[PDB]
């Protein structure tokens, strides 16, 4: 009901360290390709987390 | 005076006009921009793009 | 904890991004290079191919 937003600017990210140690059973995108977000650059990043 | 030959000139402009706009259509996918497509998405969904 | 699958806690991270709108702040690791003029080239501007 109360779930964290937070913000994502003014960095370079590397997401393959997510990759690299991860306990996700899920991990699915819907508008973008997993190995294609480092590639890539983007704005109006948040993390909705709950 | 001459407005049937110009009016021709013009169907044949504008029809042109029409397909140089229908390239900024996304005719129902994520993005009208091939790059784009390719630049975002695996091969299994990027085709049905 | 003694509950099977399906009813065990899950934490859910969203990642929300924009594609391309606006100008863009947070990009991947790939590393910038030089410009060239008055040539054909592929470019890559943060993240648009040309």
């Amino acid at each position: 009901y109360a779930w964290n937003r937070k913000r994502i600017s003014n960095c370079v990210a590397d997401y393959s360290v997510i990759y690299n140690f991860a306990p996700f059973f899920a991990f699915k995108c819907y508008g973008v390709s997993p190995t294609k977000l480092n590639d890539l650059c983007f704005t109006n990043v948040y993390a909705d987390s709950f | 005076a001459l407005g049937k030959l110009q009016d021709v000139v013009n169907h044949n402009a504008q029809a042109l006009n029409t397909l140089v706009k229908q390239l900024s259509s996304k005719f129902g996918a994520i993005s009208s921009v091939l790059n784009d497509i390719l630049s975002r998405l695996d091969p299994p969904e990027a085709e049905v793009q | 904890p003694t509950y099977g699958v399906g009813h065990q806690p899950y934490r859910v991270v969203v990642l929300s991004f924009e594609l391309l709108h606006a100008p863009a702040t947070v990009c991947g690791p790939k590393k910038s290079t030089n410009l060239v003029k008055n040539k054909c080239v592929n470019f890559n501007f943060n993240g648009l191919t040309g």
